């Protein structure tokens, strides 16, 4: 986040956007655990008649 | 909630009113105002013990 | 804000967490309202102040 503009970096998410691993400047700062997710996702939702 | 119907010669629209807030108020750091908040706001003391 | 300088949300994001007072939107606050329920169900009247 530049100069505290968070909001316009929210807006602009499709262009400002990359994963971690491709982060040119991380290509050793960073463990290969931390940077790949390898967990599951909860699915729970109900609906009406 | 209360939509608080548009005003008229206002190209606005209807306004949105709460008087029960539950909010968290966060401080995003920055030096548009003054350099100094880059770290955050201040901590005001007397000037002496 | 200066239009020619910055957009709304460069300038509101240097301070995000303020608050402006709003003398255009009033409450009023009578006793017929806080003890009168029939004055608490008004939606849309049409008066003159």
């Amino acid at each position: 986040i530049t100069d505290g503009k968070i909001a316009d970096l929210f807006n602009n998410a499709i262009s400002q956007t990359i994963s971690v691993d491709q982060v040119q400047d991380w290509l050793t700062r960073i463990a290969d655990t931390d940077k790949y997710g390898t967990e599951p996702v909860s699915m729970k939702y109900k609906s009406n008649p | 909630l209360v939509r608080i119907p548009a005003q008229a010669n206002s190209n606005l629209g209807s306004l949105n009113y709460y008087a029960n807030i539950d909010k968290v108020l966060t401080f995003n750091r920055s030096e548009q105002i003054s350099e100094i908040y880059k770290n955050g706001y201040l901590i005001y003391t007397t000037k002496d013990w | 804000y200066n239009p020619s300088t910055t957009n709304a949300k460069d300038f509101v994001d240097g301070s995000p967490s303020e608050f402006l007072v709003d003398e255009n939107i009033v409450t009023m606050h009578s006793p017929d309202v806080e003890f009168d329920d029939r004055l608490q169900n008004i939606t849309n009247g049409k008066f003159k102040l």
